[PDB]
């Protein structure tokens, strides 16, 4: 077994990492990497809530309560 | 197999086989997903480790 | 100095260099050279302790405890 990966990819998981720990955290919860993925400049997840439906002004908002 | 009397380990050895395939990103089943699927097995790693093959030179 | 190679010889440096990888070694050490040279079937290294008789398992084991 092995695993690879790519540079979009890592940089959002060491990212997620950070953002547990700033604020003071236990467990590493999946709903802190759509975060941050999303807030980037021509990002590929925003073309695809946009593409199959959607708004992109509430999807986000329900993340933050998580 | 002379210890041993569809078969009841025979499962434990089909569904580590499919742990396997979501890892080398193969979409089929071939040989090679069954290699691994041996040393999972505490019944059968202990022969990969007696002539000379542990775990890290696997 | 000199010390060119045949088509053979370099069949064998290289192929002992890939060796090393699944017995987990980061060095490229000469006493790999004869580990390999034992593990092919009527090779050019086992021929010639035959002729001068010499035990191919004992030698094998010095080889292995470096």
């Amino acid at each position: 077994s092995s695993m690879q990966f790519t540079d979009k990819a890592t940089e959002t998981l060491n990212a997620a990492a950070k953002y547990a720990a700033e604020n003071s955290h236990v467990q590493l919860h999946p709903s802190h990497v759509a975060v941050v993925m999303l807030d980037e400049e021509n990002s590929l997840f925003r073309s695809i809530l946009e593409k199959a439906g959607g708004d992109v002004v509430s999807i986000e908002r329900g993340f933050k309560k998580i | 197999m002379v210890r041993q009397p569809h078969s009841p380990e025979l499962a434990k050895l089909l569904h580590y086989a499919h742990e396997h395939m979501k890892k080398q990103r193969d979409l089929y089943i071939a040989q090679d997903h069954l290699i691994l699927a041996l040393a999972d097995l505490p019944s059968m790693a202990q022969v990969l480790k007696e002539g000379g093959v542990t775990k890290k030179s696997l």
